[PDB]
């Protein structure tokens, strides 16, 4: 009922137990819009739910937080989504962007390319990602797992996601990774959250909260996206703008979540706990450093 | 001695009957803000508006070097609050207004300093 007013909503644990089978996803409110406040994008709209239900959530938030956000770039040559996240995040808090095209930005760095050019030797607090190709959008071939930037991105957050930091990612019906979902299950806790001004749309942000470095528990992540699906399809969702006009409560809380430097034979149980709970962020605190590869190449003959 | 004067260049598109810059990234917010011009988190008052700063700073739009020899931008990575009968053309406004360096209002919408 309430869900209106929510800024989205979460797939609820009972989808996620299922062992369901994939089906093509059918919204009855396919098409259909919200109604968005005055001269605002649809983009901001939907980060500002995206953060708005983050803030919902164990996330741990240090002093020098260092947040990077993948896909960020418009076909409109702006970044939404970067003005939203660092309106959201605390002063002053690093925040690095990248996309594929040109794009002007509010990020402290960006990096235009393929997000495999992108290299960082840095560990992360919070990785974002709106990455998306349309064309992975074709109803008349079956719907396998995709690779392309969601192999770079299962990546990443193995190598260079700090233990206790979150992410959220932009799936679809088609545009998903199983390797991902499973890597769902080496966080403390996940959901798939639909914004509710995107109701209409298979898209949701698949949202781990704290990296514990390890499963916690075993994902099939083919069942999954096919529990997600089902989940979508039987559990209506209101097109709803209704969280967009309370902004009091917006800004992320700075915790000043501790950060300590651990190997990996220091990580007990009560660090686990920690972690876990939001409390504790394991990277280094070292000086952030990026970088494009470059290909070079002389075409004159 | 040649520079490309860009800042003009929109002025003058702009009395041409161009069309605004469009696209300029608006943000939601209380518009219970300050009303300061240029700041790090937006602060739109009730006869505002609050924009990611990058979205409205014509080099920044348009892929040219900034005025400063720096080069740096006053905008980029900030919020910029433009009235809102103005925020048809947000980086005109930017371009064509300044902001006071005592109490950081706009001059003229919302400066006061010069008063009693
Ligand atoms: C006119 C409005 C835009 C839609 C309106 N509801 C409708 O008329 N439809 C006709 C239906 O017969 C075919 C069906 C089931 O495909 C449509 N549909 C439902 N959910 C969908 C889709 C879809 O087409 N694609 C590509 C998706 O991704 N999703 C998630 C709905
Ligand atoms: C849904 S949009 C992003 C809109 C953006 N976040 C905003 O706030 O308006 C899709 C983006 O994902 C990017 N993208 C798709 N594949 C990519 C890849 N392999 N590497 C980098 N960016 C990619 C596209 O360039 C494209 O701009
Ligand atoms: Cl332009
Ligand atoms: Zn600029
Ligand atoms: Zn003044």
């Amino acid at each position: 009922s309430s869900q209106a007013w929510q800024p989205g909503v979460a797939m609820p644990n009972l989808y996620k137990m299922q062992r369901m089978l994939l089906e093509k996803c059918d919204l009855q409110n396919y098409g259909d819009s919200a109604t968005l406040p005055k001269g605002i994008m649809m983009n901001v709209a939907k980060y500002t739910q995206l953060c708005q239900y983050l803030n919902t959530l164990t996330l741990a938030v240090p002093y020098n937080m260092r947040v990077i956000h993948f896909g960020a770039g418009s076909d409109k040559g702006v970044a939404p989504g970067t003005a939203v996240l660092r309106q959201w995040l605390p002063t002053g808090t690093l925040l690095v962007d990248s996309d594929l095209n040109d794009f002007v930005s509010d990020a402290d760095s960006t990096l235009i390319g393929d997000c495999a050019t992108v290299h960082t030797a840095n560990k992360w607090d919070l990785i974002i990602s709106d990455m998306y190709d349309p064309k992975t959008k074709n109803v008349t071939k079956e719907n396998d797992s995709k690779e392309g930037f969601f192999t770079y991105i299962c990546g990443f957050i193995q190598q260079k996601l700090a233990l206790g930091g979150s992410v959220a990612i932009k799936i679809t019906e088609h545009s998903w990774n199983a390797d991902l979902y499973k890597l769902m299950g080496h966080f403390a806790w996940w959901t798939a959250f639909v914004t509710n001004v995107n109701a209409s749309s298979s898209e949701a942000f698949l949202i781990g909260c704290n990296y514990l470095g390890k499963p916690r528990e075993q994902i099939d992540g083919y069942v999954m996206h096919a529990n997600y699906i089902f989940w979508r399809n039987t559990n209506p969702i209101q097109l709803s703008s209704y969280s967009l006009f309370d902004m009091s409560k917006f800004p992320l809380k700075l915790r000043g979540t501790a950060v300590m430097s651990l190997k990996e034979g220091q990580i007990n149980d009560m660090i686990l706990s920690l972690l876990s709970k939001g409390r504790l962020i394991i990277r280094e605190n070292n000086r952030v450093v990026i970088s494009s590869d470059v290909l070079v190449n002389n075409e004159n003959l | 001695a040649f520079a490309v004067d860009a800042a003009k260049a929109y002025k003058d598109y702009l009395a041409s009957g161009g069309q605004p810059i469009t696209n300029c990234v608006k943000m939601l917010c209380t518009h219970t803000g300050t009303g300061q011009a240029i700041t790090v988190t937006p602060e739109a008052n009730m006869d505002q508006e609050s924009f990611g700063g990058a979205s409205c700073c014509l080099y920044c739009r348009c892929h040219i070097d900034h005025p400063n020899p720096k080069g740096f931008c006053d905008l980029k990575g900030k919020y910029v609050q433009i009235p809102t009968t103005c925020a048809n053309d947000p980086v005109g406004f930017t371009l064509k207004n300044t902001v006071c360096t005592v109490c950081g209002m706009w001059k003229g919408y919302g400066c006061s300093c010069d008063q009693l």
